[PDB]
């Protein structure tokens, strides 16, 4: 049952950045990544 | 910036195709 469909561009998720003045955020954790990059 | 010979231009066959992402989506970015 599947069939084409128009839809509005998703611009991506939506999110309110928290902020006080007394607030901040320190990292307690990390990931090492591996991105790949193509050139001609 | 201003983004009539339009009109007469498809009358010749010239066309204007539309941008994917509008004036409000980049003002999203």
């Amino acid at each position: 049952s599947q069939s084409i469909i128009a839809y509005t561009m998703s611009l991506g998720a939506e999110n309110s950045v928290a902020y006080s003045n007394n607030s901040i955020a320190i990292p307690t954790n990390f990931t090492i990544s591996v991105t790949t990059e193509i050139l001609p | 910036v201003t983004l009539d010979l339009i009109c007469a231009q498809k009358f010749n066959g010239l066309t204007v195709l539309p941008p994917l992402l509008t004036d409000e989506m980049i003002a999203q970015y």
